[PDB]
């Protein structure tokens, strides 16, 4: 019934405050909610849009700040003074009852960095992959022979360590099919114009 | 503040299956006015949480009725009389009896059954582009098992390395329902030209002893 829309992404350095935006179209008081790494939920606070009254959870009554836009029938959450815990997924819900899509935040003191994309060739199916380190901010795109090669395909989430991501992926095929035929990688990195293509050769 | 706990974190079905998952509260979800603000969400793969149930028992709108909450107090239950494809996904209660704050149960993980199969597992030297930058990482894919947990450990030289590692798993497959799992261990070169002998070794419920793929630096 009620649809939120949310802001997109945003990436902060430790110390620094994020605003994000929740505009409701549709026919409650506005609730924010942190969902970290785990999947775990984190009530931060309400607002009652009509006048403006506020709930904080203790744990961020200090550090968040919720307003509204009746105007524009937006709603504001501004958290400061941001921590690494505070790296999350980050809803506005109507009345507990709808949610909006969500906005991430990246908290991290990384400059964007292109990846360095490395081929992984084998020491009756056989198993290549294509590892991707030392990048931010997400995301990256990684397809096999131009999305033609899709089946026996596992691309592993990106993980942020050291204030880098790391991705990889492995592909596997019919002892046949390789070296006989080429397969590459294909990794985009639009943050850092990173296009590049790994073609995996036998060591 | 309130408690949730659910329970079980992860529960295997078989499509057509009853299923049932337990919310436990740490205190009376009873307020005084009489209400019990016990609710359930769905979040499936890739959305936002949705309303299935609030106060104990109250179907959502549009909420098929093969979705059905009961229970009292502190102890409350989530039932699927049969359970489809579009109901795999992350279950959550949560209480908003006493606030602030509103708490929620770490989710139970509604997932597909099915053999069980042992990892494929493959290991990687490093890229002699990486070696080129001083560089060294060493990546093991464990791929195509169930059930999803998985222990890895990295020897070398016959000893465990704990440092440098990073790993990542991915969702239950929408193919096979099986599950896999990426690690790569990052050195420098000088710590990968100072020992031959690399192996990733996995425990699994497919096998009493350890799994293991391994290779020798110098070829």
């Amino acid at each position: 019934e009620v649809q939120l829309l949310q802001s997109g992404p945003e990436l902060e350095k430790p110390g620094a405050s994020v605003m994000i935006s929740c505009k409701a179209s549709g026919s409650y008081n506005m609730n924010w909610v942190r969902q970290n790494i785990g999947k775990s939920l984190e009530w931060i606070g309400a607002i009652d849009p009509y006048y403006g009254g506020t709930s904080y959870n203790q744990k961020f009554k200090g550090r968040a700040t919720l307003t509204v836009d009746k105007s524009s029938s937006t709603a504001y959450m501004h958290l400061k003074s941001l921590t690494s815990e505070d790296s999350a997924v980050y809803y506005c819900v109507s009345g507990m009852e709808y949610w909006g899509q969500g906005t991430s935040v990246t908290v991290s003191s990384a400059k964007t960095t292109a990846p360095s994309v490395y081929p992984l060739a084998p020491v009756s199916s056989v198993t290549l992959g294509c590892l991707v380190k030392g990048y931010f901010p997400e995301p990256v795109t990684l397809t096999w022979n131009s999305g033609s090669l899709s089946s026996g395909v596992h691309t592993f989430p990106a993980v942020l360590q050291s204030d880098l991501y790391t991705l990889s992926s492995s592909v596997t095929v019919t002892s046949s099919t390789w070296p006989s035929q080429s397969i590459t990688c294909n990794v985009a990195h639009p943050a850092s114009s990173t296009k590049v293509d790994k073609k995996i050769e036998p060591r | 503040d309130v408690v949730m706990t659910q329970t079980p974190l992860s529960l295997p079905v078989s499509l057509g299956d009853q299923a049932s998952i337990s919310c436990r509260s740490s205190q009376s979800l009873v307020h005084r006015n009489g209400n019990t603000y016990l609710h359930w969400y769905l979040q499936k793969p890739g959305q936002s949480p949705k309303l299935l149930i609030h106060k104990v028992s109250n179907r959502f709108s549009g909420v098929p009725d093969r979705f059905s909450g009961s229970g009292s107090g502190t102890d409350f239950t989530l039932k699927i009389s049969r359970v489809e494809a579009e109901d795999l996904g992350v279950y959550f209660c949560s209480q908003s009896t006493h606030v602030p704050p509103l708490t929620f149960g770490a989710g139970t993980k509604l997932e597909l059954k099915r053999a069980d199969a042992a990892p494929t597992v493959s290991i990687f030297p490093p890229s002699s582009e990486q070696l080129t930058s001083g560089g060294a990482s060493v990546v093991c894919f464990l791929n195509n098992f169930y059930p999803k947990d998985i222990n890895v450990k990295w020897k070398i030289d016959g000893s465990e390395r704990q440092n440098g590692v990073l790993n990542s798993w991915t969702d239950q497959d929408s193919k096979d329902s099986t599950y896999s799992m990426s690690s790569t261990l990052t050195l420098t070169k000088d710590e990968y030209e100072r020992h031959n002998s690399y192996t990733c070794e996995a425990t699994h419920k497919t096998s009493t002893s350890p799994i293991v793929k391994s290779f020798n630096r110098n070829e």
